[PDB]
RNA sequence: UGCCUGGCGGCCGUAGCGCGGUGGUCCCACCUGACCCCAUGCCGAACUCAGAAGUGAAACGCCGUAGCGCCGAUGGUAGUGUGGGGUCUCCCCAUGCGAGAGUAGGGAACUGCCAGGCAA
RNA sequence: UCCUCCUAAAGAGUAACGGAGGAGCACGAAGGUUGGCUAAUCCUGGUCGGACAUCAGGAGGUUAGUGCAAUGGCAUAAGCCAGCUUGACUGCGAGCGUGACGGCGCGAGCAGGUGCGAAAGCAGGUCAUAGUGAUCCGGUGGUUCUGAAUGGAAGGGCCAUC
RNA sequence: CGACUUACCAACCCGAUGCAAACUGCGAAUACCGGAGAAUGUUAUCACGGGAGACACACGGCGGGUGCUAACGUCCGUC
């Protein structure tokens, strides 16, 4: 009674760090927030991170949990 | 404290029957007749 | 006939028995049998060799069993085309690497316990081997 | 505890001015000694600070701590920040409800030209 | 799908509608959303309607 | 508020001297009293509900709350959020005039008495109690009500340990039998 | 410049827990009252206002202690890219990369800005 | 047909009559904002009450919860409570993701007019991922856009919607 | 109403030993994306236009599902 399965929804990064990119570009696809939102990145309602602003991207770990952000730096 | 919602708390003198009389805040009403009390209590 | 109670899954892939053995000290008695070769061990050949040891030791000393099936094994019906779903589960077994140590003995004398020990791993599909415990 | 609650009450909106990057005005309260600070967006240093604590701003009024006091510190901020240059700040409660004195420092401020 | 559409109409004359879903067996009362009417380009009360 | 003037007079003195202590604030002291009334039965009937708030009033001194079920249980046949029980808790200077009412008027008034327990305290200092009926408060003229339902009553103060809360709860003079 | 104290950070368990000691000149906390501001799905509990008597008990800060958490080599092992070989449902050789766990050991923090008291 | 995990070989994708489960919704609030709060499970005391109702304290730190299966996420809570509300708004939209295509998804910012807050600010539905059906034909409301001699109308077109 | 023993059943925990595609407090090699640089390659790259064929694949190595770790079996990934 098995064989059901759904679309791929084809999630995962899809801009590595240290590449420029350009305001209003997906970086990150994702479920929930495995990376959080760092300096001019903007989170979607469907928890996708964008480029708020033109420049460089860099991943860093912060915080007392030590969670993952993306940041961008104009560069 | 608030308002219009707490029964009255209003002052009463009681007194039991050996002769032990004390002030009590409550909302007992009007009066009250005691037999005893704290002491002159067989406890 | 040592089987798992409400496994997660009835079901499970074939896998690879790929790697070494973890468990290749002896830690509860001391003497046991090493697993030389390497395979798969059915919960009835479990069953065999405990019962020739117990037999060949006439209920002297300890035995301990340092292997579980814990892994379902399918089997398609005789006469039975390909397709039409998974198998139904069978029968369960053990993987078993080189090192292994199947079963653990203590309390009883080492020439008493060499004949034991032989006797079981005449029911047993891998080749075996004596070890005893090792000081640290 | 009362720190650990007042934290939490605070950190989300410290986090949303740190992102937002704009100069943001602390107040502390105590039941003694109310504070006042100015940091800068980055939040590694205080651009000017004030509060009933020195002799130079406790030789007036008379008992620290009520509303005259957070009028005086919340007035004290605002010509220090004016004379130093910056004009727009963000207020920050810190955890701290804005009825009381925090209130009247904030009205102080603003009124004294620290608009916000 | 017991949840049925409705029709929400400006009180103003414009005749621009809104269009959503309510469900009649729990709150059978009539709605009276605030919504922005493009044509007079103002907020007005728009009532339920077919 | 008597007693309280009374505790401030000579028994944190008594509490200082028997255990000798380094400070003053280091005696224990009551700080709220809370009572519990575990109706229960709001399924069977649930206006019973506000006349068993109504009595609690009558022998405290405010409204009460309505507490409701923490989880859905089936063995009891409750759902979440169903209010299954009623408390108060008193503190300030209220709840020191009802301490007197306890331990003046109540406590004698004990159908079938026998003495007040000592055991009932928690382990940390929290003493604890159960009453079977409610005449015992003055508040209650038995043709009013047609209930047995009883209620608890449970005193914390902050004492780290059972001896010194029982020291404490000894200097006002409590049964202990 | 130093012992301290409060706030805002960097950094995030070598930074966190447990046990013992230590602090009231300021600051901090507890603490008195609350008619008024404010709040309790009841309570000055919490929040807020008017105060500073008393106190360092609790909390908080600092010191000591490894009793835990935590960090952690070197070596070896597992795995593995490429090219070859074998008694080829698994392994070996040459070369490159090289864990996890564990062991010796480390470890009970460091640092920037502002404000206040004491000694300087 | 659609959704979640594994197979799937650490980017994406990847088959089988391979192994496990779900959907054809719900909600004017379960949405927006402001303010506040922080579980499960155990130990001790306490009337009915009892292993399991409610109260008090302690260990615990999220094993709880998150309208619905699963995965990922969630203390700044996305979890729980209350006040005021309709941004579940209109016209757009730099720039990207995803598809053979039809198409689907994310989105700063601008104009108009709103809600919450002292304010910075947040709000173009819901923690996200299923809850869906092209075109044709026809129905309803608006709009002189058109309207085959002219003025109208019928019928078409455009917009909203069935 | 105090309270006690046990040749006997046993929860939760502690110490040691294992197992897992649908477990992860850890974590490679490769692969993939981006940037800089030399050499090399008949622009090997991309865009647009004209014309196609093909959409029955097979075996071998490696990583797997299925089958009996059977099949010159069957179904995927990569060469």
């Amino acid at each position: 009674r098995n064989g059901r399965d759904s679309e791929a929804k084809r999630l995962g990064v899809k801009r590595f760090g240290g590449e420029s990119v350009l305001a209003g570009s997906i970086i990150v696809r994702q479920r929930g927030t495995k990376f959080h939102a760092g300096a001019n990145v903007g989170c979607g309602r469907d928890h996708t991170l964008f480029a708020k602003a033109d420049g460089k991207v860099k991943f860093e770990v912060k915080g007392p949990k030590n969670r993952k952000f993306i940041s961008i730096e104009a560069e | 404290m608030k308002k219009d919602i707490h029964p009255k708390y209003e002052e009463i003198t009681a007194s039991c029957s050996c002769g032990n009389v004390m002030k009590i805040r409550s909302t007992v009403g009007h009066d009250l007749n005691l037999d005893v009390c704290s002491k002159c209590h067989p406890f | 006939m040592l089987q798992p109670k409400r496994t997660k899954f009835r079901k499970m892939h074939k896998g690879r028995n790929r790697g070494l053995a973890q468990g290749t000290d002896v830690s509860f008695g001391s003497f046991g049998l090493k697993a030389v070769g390497r395979g798969r061990l059915t919960a009835r050949q479990i069953e065999a060799a405990r019962r020739a040891m117990t037999r060949a030791v006439k209920r002297q000393g300890k035995i301990w069993i340092r292997v579980f099936p814990d892994k379902p094994i399918t089997e398609k019906p005789l006469a039975v085309r390909m397709g039409k779903g998974k198998g139904n589960v069978e029968y369960w077994v053990a993987l078993i690497q080189p090192g292994k140590v199947l079963y653990e003995m203590d309390g009883v004398p080492e020439e008493l316990a060499r004949e034991a020990f032989k006797l079981a791993a005449a029911k047993l599909p891998i080749k075996t081997t004596f070890v005893t415990k090792t000081v640290m | 505890d009362k720190k650990s609650a007042r934290i939490r009450r605070a950190t989300r909106a410290r986090r949303k001015l740190q992102e937002l990057g704009a100069t943001r005005l602390v107040v502390h309260r105590t039941p003694r000694h109310i504070y006042a600070q100015v940091i800068a967006p980055n939040g590694s240093e205080v651009l000017v600070a004030a509060s009933t604590v020195e002799k130079a701003i406790a030789e007036q009024l008379k008992y620290t701590g009520n509303k005259d006091a957070a009028a005086a510190v919340g007035k004290a901020v605002a010509e220090r920040a004016l004379e130093k240059g910056i004009k727009d700040v963000s207020f920050d409660r810190s955890g701290f409800q804005y009825h009381g004195r925090v209130q009247a420092l904030a009205d102080a401020a603003r009124e004294a030209g620290l608009q916000f | 799908g017991i949840r049925e559409k409705i029709k929400l109409v400006s009180s103003a004359g414009t005749g621009h509608f809104y269009t959503t879903t309510k469900n009649k067996r729990t709150k059978p009362e009539k709605l009276e959303l605030k919504k922005f009417d493009p044509v007079v380009r103002q907020h007005v009360i728009y009532k339920e309607a077919k | 508020a008597k007693l309280h003037d009374y505790y401030k007079d000579e028994v944190v003195k008594k509490l200082m001297t028997e255990f000798n202590y380094n400070s003053v604030m280091q005696v224990p002291r009551v700080e709220k009293i809370t009572l519990n009334m575990g109706v229960g039965e709001a399924i069977a009937d649930k206006k019973l509900l506000d006349n068993a708030a109504a009595d609690l009033a009558a022998i405290s001194g405010q409204k009460p709350l309505i507490t409701k079920a923490r989880k859905s249980v089936a063995g009891f046949k409750i759902r979440q959020g169903y209010p299954i029980g009623c408390k108060v808790t008193l503190r300030g200077e209220r709840m020191w005039e009802f301490f007197e009412r306890l331990i003046t008027i109540a406590v004698p008034r004990i159908r079938d008495f026998r003495g007040l327990s000592a055991k009932s305290f928690d382990g940390r200092g929290n003493y604890s109690m159960g009453v079977r009926e409610q005449i015992i408060f003055p508040e209650i003229d038995y043709d009013k009500v047609d209930r047995v339902r009883g209620l608890d009553i449970t005193i914390t103060t902050t004492a780290k340990s059972d001896e010194e809360g029982r020291a404490l709860l000894a200097a006002f003079d409590f049964p202990f039998r």
